[PDB]
């Protein structure tokens, strides 16, 4: 929360952001923006991408196709979010491995 | 134990094990996965015969552990259609009755099981078999049985809902267990 | 054109035609006119499969074909015309209401091979003929002519355009006549029906129909 | 019973992100629960949720005392479910209003077809089928194809005539048609006029009125103006065929978000609950679903339900934009509500607000004061900042001794832990409730345990007014009892820092790699030299040089 | 096979293995050093470092796709 | 604005509305059994005939010695290359 | 070099980052209520995640920096271990 | 569809071109309640449009002139898209049930033909009773009853697609090519 | 090319905030 | 998981007795049954397979007595995948021959397939 009487935190801009890039540092960026701001387990479907449920589609029925990621809380609020507005975020999961 | 299917998955390895042979390793994270369970349609795995290739390990940022993409075959237990194959007879039901393998242990055989089939529960679960072509004949089966052999047909494959029989096949007594065959 | 008409022809073509003839056809349906390379590119399937199939949609009069820019082959799938394959019963019922089971049987396998010749159907309903008799095994070829020569003048069967470079250019004239045939090879000639004249022959008997229903059964006579 | 193979698999990302439309059929698909009912809370006893209601559980728990229903679990483990709501009238779209009344200029009205030549849309789709096709080469094209299709008024196809397509109102289309001139007469705007003299027999005030009598486009019409164009003709329409489809571009079908994305808010001064705005607007919307109906067995007049008909067009088209302007003054409302739009804009919106901020914690700030005793990389930590903040560390065979020692001490003294978590089991245990003897014999291989910050730890210390890169920097920790932020004067310059009236603000990293990014990349000794000019920043202070 | 690739070590792979070797001495790995009593396994994971002791293979790839394999012990560190 | 039309419904509405008039009976005419009977038997000459390619997926796991039931007598017809695009070449 | 390798003197305005740069997300913030929002859904254009915003916005490790290059394990293992045999199934006994 | 009593009143509007809803009341002596009720549902599945007549260049939907005509062209373009969609569901339907029961259908045939073939040798009553055994009555009940329903459905469809040409009949001659 | 303000189309950002103290004395949380 | 092939490399029940019976020999003195859940679900399977394939009489062969069996199969006519099916259980009764094949009364003769009878109950022991 905003505001030091209500026990809150403080706020990193791109002010700052700029000068972690510049240096070349991503993991320390990833850590302090998305592990220590927020961090949520997805699970998303390969074939039609769109939010299961306990690892279970309800668009194409099938257990098969199926994985988890590690998205921040505002990417999934925003994405679930844009869906009232007639728009369908489709993602398109590709192996990292390979 | 009738065919064996080859896999791929990536398996993650502990960092703290890194002092034992990868190849075993792997094996032995394998063999924990796919023990007692049924994928979706090839049928339920039994063990792990071996690895065909192994390739290289990555080590993603972030995790420290080593992710190893293996190409691995497994046997499952899927017979054809025209197999004999024994049981021992659990239960009986009004539709058919309830016989299970050693390790499979849901069959049912519908009332399709002879021309003259009696099924009647008053008390107890019981079975008559009456057969008057020359003769009397009449067969009486009780609680407990043995030694039927019979042949699976009608195979179907159920999907689990998000938390019941994935695996159910149907059977006509061919011969039950004394020996009377049936054709 | 719409999804409805679409989804009709695709079921259409799976159950008379095969599933692999009839992806093809109704990708050409969705795309007006385009390449047979890139076709094949999008549809996926395999050169020769597409080959067999754009062989059996162009034998049943179904899909067209033309030269473009410099030499490409465009083709072009009528889904109007396919639409009327439900029809084939009423047509045959049609040619059986007024002639008989000569051109009921003449007209049978002219829709279920589209361009055909003459001297093999005829041969064909002939030992057809014989094969269903028991006891007199004899069909004179003339009088299985006689009906499709009946059928030529009063046009309801015409010549398809006949052949006159990438491609052969597909050119029609109006000269249906009916070549000298002999009876105990001439080849360059096919005859198809025509479904204009079904159609009007359907709009004349809607008419007499509601004509005979509406005042009078003598009028419709006179109309 | 068997259990079916279920693993995830973590080697996976996203690649490509396609954007596309739902359709009502897709909608009522992926929808879970269909809302019938109008009350939001039940009349009973105390307060709970209405089964079908618009604050239902079945989408969603909201709070820390009601389950989920689809999945047992809490609101933290819960993504959230959709619904689908019927509309008796199909309704116009705020945002794909250009778009509609620019595909009624396209197509014909009467015919469902595209008014172009053969030759010229086989030049067109040349055009259209190119390896290389960029978003703002797309732009172009279309208004391209609208003026060549516009200055033709007869369809080459057909012989009807169609006129123009204009926009009146807010959401009201009315198709230019039946064009009376002086110069030539028409039969067909004849037969028109004609066709409504009879119409006169009974009210005398329509004669004068009928020269401005044309077609007006309602929903309901459009609807099967786009179920009849054919599907060849879409691809030349810049419209993706495998996303998008003309047809669903008429709202028909209301999709219902999650509960979970729309929170209620409690004020304990009167005992007032709020519910979302959203929410309202869901209900206000069901209520002006039935009284149509309703009027429809009833019996009104046509205007009694157009009025009705245009207002539940007009309620739903301003519950995502509610800022449209040119708006009826009897049916201007009173009240400010935001909606989804107003949620993306702002300076308090998601994508510049939430996402681009995402504020963090394990940080502070506090007033710099100088200190010419420590290094070029030294930082000093007030007692009462280094006891707030934890640093989580798992234990090894090492750490054994080095941590049984400080969870001996405990939190009250500044060497010790607070939070301990045990290896398998995933929960997080006090040491000020609890004891400290017992919790160090109770201690295993992979433990983790959250330690007070102690000397010789890669720290963070930055000002916030940032322009260059050497603004942020990273020192080491250490503990100073005073109550004060202490540094050395020769980083002065990197922060440009006046020592008067400062307030500089620290960060503690919180994973163990992203701890060595910072000492090799962020270090003191290395950012010496600056990247613009190439000459050494930190040199010394006035004093130091008098 | 032959390496067109400059042989010095960038600080940028520098860092990362030495953060992805501190990472894994923290899940109680083998370590491969004389080590006495310290703390902070980050310090003596640039031990290893210094005295080429870190069995990690860096893997390089080029904007076409090639893959080209470099050894730690490989890899010149000057400080 | 709003009139006194409070409505409140707690049975979602039927997912197969009841009908209020039921179909009209279609005409019986010995031409309409003789079509019927023709196009059944066009339909079953249709799925017996060479035009029609029957081994598009072959899926076969074990063979058996009833070959007759598993494969299908097929022949090829007159492709007629001369009156066709000279550009296929099969 | 950066507005001189495409085409001709690009500036670095709104309408030119458009010509630059082909996300929607990173527009988002520049541009206004919905106008690009909705022509987006209206075409219907895929946008690839390989920008370092759209990496920080989504939450992916950026390609530049100490992203680019990829590590590698070392141990003990064997590229191909032998097989076992299949007694039962050989073609020569089979006779097909 | 709708019945006799909508009937009367469709013909009615078709008659009087662009006829008024207060004046619809007296000439068609119908209650004003059900009138109202049918003439929106006629509204609602698109049979007659609606115009509009304004006294300003405003809408002004409150105090305008709303009038009931009838387009047959459109109502006809508009069937049309409907016998297709019903001749798709007549065809999935007769697919439906091929699929069902079509192991027992070829098991059912494959008794049959090894039957007729010894017939030919020579036929024992006691096998012909033994093949009257061997199918049960559900086995047996499934074609008999997949039969009639096979033949409803392809007598069906025939009806079906003979309304389509009257119905393409008249869009054709409408249709002028320019 | 139209011929706009950089204040009014461009929105303000933590860019433009100038970070500056000066004395100015005298939501659902789970 | 990708699969390569569905319907390949069709092995017997002796094999996985075979291995069966090695694979829980060294795994008991090596591996000290560390995961309870993982290694109980194994130890259940591998304890029903092995009750299964040694109450079923076909545990007592040798691999060069199935190769001799299946040359002596290869010959007349039967098939690929009945030679295997026959190996499964014992055909010492004539009337489970008939079941076996699902036509062995228009194929072949009652004196072929006795002399194959005989031929299989020398093999197999009892
Ligand atoms: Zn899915
Ligand atoms: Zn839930
Ligand atoms: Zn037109």
């Amino acid at each position: 929360t905003e505001g030091r009487s209500r026990d809150g935190g403080l706020r990193l801009g791109e002010m700052e952001r700029d000068c972690l890039i510049g240096y070349g540092a991503s993991m320390l960026l990833l850590e302090r923006l998305m592990i220590s701001s927020d961090a949520f387990e997805v699970d998303v479907c390969g074939q039609c991408g769109l939010l299961g449920y306990s690892g279970w589609c309800h668009y194409c029925k099938s257990s098969c196709h199926v994985s988890s990621l590690r998205i921040p809380y505002a990417c999934k609020l925003l994405f679930q979010e844009l869906q009232s507005m007639n728009i369908i975020p489709r993602l398109k999961l590709s192996k990292y491995n390979e | 134990m009738f065919v064996l299917v080859e896999m791929v998955d990536t398996v993650r390895i502990p960092p703290w094990q890194f002092e034992r042979k990868l190849n075993d390793s792997i094996a032995e994270e394998l063999n924990k996965k796919l023990a007692n369970k049924v994928v979706y349609n090839v049928g339920l795995c039994i063990c792990l015969f071996d690895i065909t290739k192994l390739e290289d390990a990555y080590v993603f940022p972030g995790d420290g552990a080593s992710h190893t993409k293996v190409h691995f075959r497994c046997v499952v237990f899927h017979p054809f259609l025209d197999e004999i194959l024994i049981g021992k007879i659990k239960g009986c039901s009004p539709e058919g009755v309830h016989v299970s393998l050693g390790f499979f242990d849901d069959i049912l055989i519908p009332p399709e099981s002879l021309q003259q089939p009696a099924k009647f529960d008053e008390a107890e679960q019981v079975w008559v078999w009456e057969y008057e072509t020359e003769e009397g004949a009449h067969d009486l089966y009780m609680d407990t049985g043995e030694e039927i052999r019979f042949r699976v047909v009608d195979e179907s494959f159920v999907d689990t809902s998000p938390t019941e029989a994935p695996y159910t096949l149907v059977g006509s007594i061919s011969e039950p267990g004394s020996w009377w065959t049936s054709n | 054109m719409t999804q409805a008409e679409i989804k009709l022809c695709s079921l259409l073509l799976q159950e008379h035609f095969g599933e692999i003839v009839e992806k093809i056809g109704v990708h050409l349906i969705r795309t007006g006119s385009q390449p047979l390379r890139v076709i094949a590119h999008d549809t996926g399937t395999s050169l020769d499969q597409v080959k067999k199939a754009l062989c059996v949609l162009v034998q049943h009069n179904l899909v067209s074909y033309q030269v473009h820019k410099r030499g490409v082959v465009e083709y072009e799938a009528q889904c109007s015309r396919v639409l009327r394959m439900l029809r084939y019963p009423r047509y045959i019922y049609t040619t059986k209401t007024l002639y008989s089971d000569t051109g009921e049987l003449i007209v049978e396998e002219l829709l279920l091979n589209g361009k055909l010749t003459m001297s093999a159907v005829v041969k064909k309903v002939a030992d057809r003929l014989t094969e269903t008799m028991e006891d007199g095994k004899t069909m004179d070829y003339a009088e299985v002519s006689n009906t499709f020569v009946r059928l030529a003048d009063t046009h309801f069967v015409q010549r398809c355009p006949s052949v006159p470079a990438p491609t052969l250019v597909i050119n029609e004239k109006d000269m249906y006549l009916v070549p000298k045939l002999s009876l105990i090879p001439d080849d360059g000639i096919y005859w198809q029906a025509n479904l204009d004249r079904f159609h009007q022959h359907f709009r004349d008997q809607a008419i007499v129909s509601a004509v005979a229903n509406r005042m009078d059964q003598t009028s419709s006579e006179i109309v | 019973v068997k259990e079916q193979f279920r693993e995830t698999d973590v080697a996976k990302k996203i690649s490509h992100i396609c954007f596309g439309m739902k359709s009502p059929e897709e909608m009522r698909q992926q929808a879970h629960i269909q809302v019938v009912s109008k009350n939001l809370y039940s009349q009973d006893n105390q307060h709970a949720p209405l089964l079908y209601g618009v604050l239902d559980h079945r989408m969603g728990t909201s709070e820390k005392d009601r389950p989920c229903e689809t999945c047992g679990k809490n609101l933290a483990d819960c993504l959230g479910h959709y619904g689908y709501i019927d509309l008796e009238l199909p309704c116009f779209h705020v945002g794909y209003f250009r778009a509609v009344i620019g595909i009624l200029q396209m197509i014909c009205k009467t015919c469902c077809h595209i008014m172009l030549s053969q030759e010229e849309k086989k030049q067109f789709l040349d055009y259209l089928k190119r390896p290389g096709l960029t978003y703002l080469q797309k732009r172009g094209l279309k208004k391209k194809i609208s003026d060549k299709c516009r200055k033709k008024n007869i369809c080459h196809h057909c012989g009807a005539f169609n006129g123009t397509v204009k926009k009146c109102g807010l959401l009201k289309i009315i198709h230019e048609k039946y064009k009376t001139n002086k110069k030539v007469v028409d039969p067909i705007v004849s037969n028109f006029l004609q066709s409504f003299e009879t119409a006169i027999e009974h009210n005398k005030e329509v004669e004068p009125l009928l020269g401005r009598a044309q077609e007006n486009l309602n929903p309901l019409v459009v609807l099967n103006l786009f179920k009849r164009i054919p599907a060849e003709d879409v691809p030349l329409l810049l419209m993706n065929p495998e996303a998008g489809k003309p047809s669903d571009l008429i709202l028909t079908r209301l999709l219902v978000p999650p509960l979970c994305i729309r929170p209620s808010v409690v004020s304990d001064l009167k005992s007032g609950t709020n519910e979302d705005d959203l929410t309202m607007k869901l209900t206000e919307i069901i209520f002006l679903n039935d009284v149509i109906k309703k009027h429809r067995i009833s019996g009104a007049k046509t205007q009694m339900i157009m009025e009705d008909w245009d207002f539940l067009q007009l309620q739903c088209a301003l519950y995502i934009n509610s800022e449209l302007s040119g708006i009826p003054l009897n049916m201007a409302p009173k009240k400010w509500t935001r909606g989804f739009v107003q949620r993306l804009k702002g300076k308090q919106g998601r994508f510049r607000g939430n996402l681009s901020g995402k504020r963090v914690d394990f940080s502070g700030r506090t007033v710099i004061s100088p200190d010419p005793n420590l290094r070029i990389d030294e930082v000093a930590v007030p007692v009462h900042v280094a006891k707030i903040l934890t640093f989580p560390e798992k234990v090894n065979k090492a750490n054994i001794n080095f941590l049984r020692k400080l969870v001996q001490n405990g939190p009250e003294v500044h060497p010790g832990a607070n939070f301990i978590q045990q290896r398998h089991t995933q929960m997080k245990r006090f040491l000020k409730y609890g004891n400290r003897e017992k919790m160090a014999q109770e201690l295993k291989y992979g433990d983790i345990v959250e330690r007070h910050l102690i000397d010789g730890d890669v720290v963070l210390f930055n000002r916030q007014p940032s322009l260059h890169k050497l603004s942020i920097m990273a020192h080491l920790a250490r503990v100073k009892p005073h109550r004060t932020f202490r540094f050395n004067e020769c980083v002065c310059t990197p922060y440009n820092a006046d020592f008067d009236g400062d307030e500089m603000n620290l960060h503690l990293p919180q994973t163990e790699e992203a701890k060595a990014e910072a000492l090799v990349l962020m270090g003191t000794k290395a950012n010496l030299v600056t990247p613009r000019n190439g000459e050494p920043l930190i040199a010394a202070i006035q004093d130091f040089l008098t | 096979q032959k390496r067109i690739t400059t042989p010095y070590m960038t600080k940028y792979e520098r860092a990362r293995v030495l953060g992805t070797r501190a990472l894994q001495i923290a899940m109680c790995a083998p370590v491969m050093v004389e080590l006495e009593g310290e703390t902070d396994p980050l310090l003596i994971a640039m031990k290893e470092l210094k005295a080429r002791k870190i069995p990690i293979i860096i893997r390089r790839y080029l904007p076409d796709g090639s893959y080209e394999d470099w050894g730690v012990d490989e890899l010149i560190i000057t400080d | 604005k709003g009139e006194k039309l409070p409505d409140v419904v707690l049975k979602p509405p039927p997912l197969f509305p009841d009908t209020d008039y039921k179909p009209v009976p279609l005409k019986t005419g010995e031409g309409e059994e003789y079509m019927l009977a023709l196009k059944q038997e066009l339909r079953e000459t249709m799925k017996r005939m060479p035009y029609f390619i029957e081994t598009p997926e072959e899926r076969q796991d074990i063979e058996r010695y009833s070959k007759r039931y598993m494969k299908v007598y097929k022949e090829e017809w007159i492709p007629d290359w001369r009156r066709l695009p000279r550009e296929m070449m099969p | 070099d950066l507005m001189t390798y495409k085409g001709e003197v690009l500036g670095i305005t709104r309408f030119g980052l458009a010509k630059m740069k082909e996300s929607v997300l990173m527009l988002a913030s520049f541009e206004k209520t919905a106008d690009h929002l909705f022509d987006a859904a209206y075409f219907g254009q895929k946008d690839s995640v390989c920008g370092v915003s759209e990496c920080i916005i989504m939450g992916i490790p950026m390609n530049i920096g100490t992203g680019l290059f990829k590590l590698l394990h070392k141990a003990d293992r064997d590229p191909n271990p032998p097989k076992r045999p299949l007694i039962f199934d050989t073609n020569e006994f089979h006779i097909p | 569809r709708f019945g006799s009593r909508c009937a009367r009143i469709f013909r009615l509007v078709l008659q009087k071109k662009h006829i008024e809803q207060k004046q619809v009341e007296d000439f068609a002596m119908i209650p004003a309640k059900e009138a109202k009720d049918m003439l929106y549902k006629m509204l609602s599945e698109n049979f007659m449009s609606l115009q509009e007549i304004p006294k300003t260049p405003d809408h002004a939907p409150s105090r305008t002139f709303y009038l009931y005509t009838v387009n047959i062209l459109s109502a006809a373009r508009m069937l049309l898209h409907r016998c297709y969609k019903s001749i798709a569901n007549l065809i999935e339907r007769r697919q439906f049930e091929t699929k069902e029961n079509k192991r027992l259908l070829e098991k059912s045939q494959r008794v049959e033909a090894i039957i007729a073939s010894m017939q030919a040798t020579g036929a024992e009553e006691a096998q012909l009773q033994e093949i009257e055994e061997m199918i049960t009555a559900p086995e047996r009940q499934q074609l008999e009853t997949l039969k009639r329903n096979v033949n409803k459905l392809d007598a069906s469809e025939i009806q079906v697609d003979e309304t389509i040409f009257l119905l393409e009949s008249y869009i054709e001659c409408t249709m002028k090519r320019q | 090319q139209e011929e706009y303000d950089e204040e009014e189309q461009e929105e303000e950002n933590d860019y433009i905030n100038s970070y500056f103290e000066d004395g100015d004395d005298f939501e659902a949380t789970y | 998981m990708e699969v390569k092939d569905a319907n390949s490399a069709l092995l017997s029940n002796y094999e996985v007795f075979q291995l069966l019976t090695d694979l829980k020999e060294q795994r008991k003195e090596s591996g000290k049954n560390k995961h309870s859940s993982g290694q109980q679900n194994l130890n259940t399977i591998t304890y029903e397979t092995l009750k299964y394939i040694s109450k079923t009489p076909c545990r007592h062969q040798s691999p060069e007595i199935v190769r001799e069996f299946l040359t002596a199969l290869k010959s007349h006519k039967l098939t690929k995948a009945e030679k295997l099916q026959l190996l499964n259980h014992r055909p010492v009764t004539a009337v489970e021959i008939q079941l076996m094949v699902e036509e062995s009364e228009e194929r072949l003769t009652e004196e072929q397939i006795e002399a194959l009878l005989h031929t299989v109950t020398s093999i197999l022991p009892a």
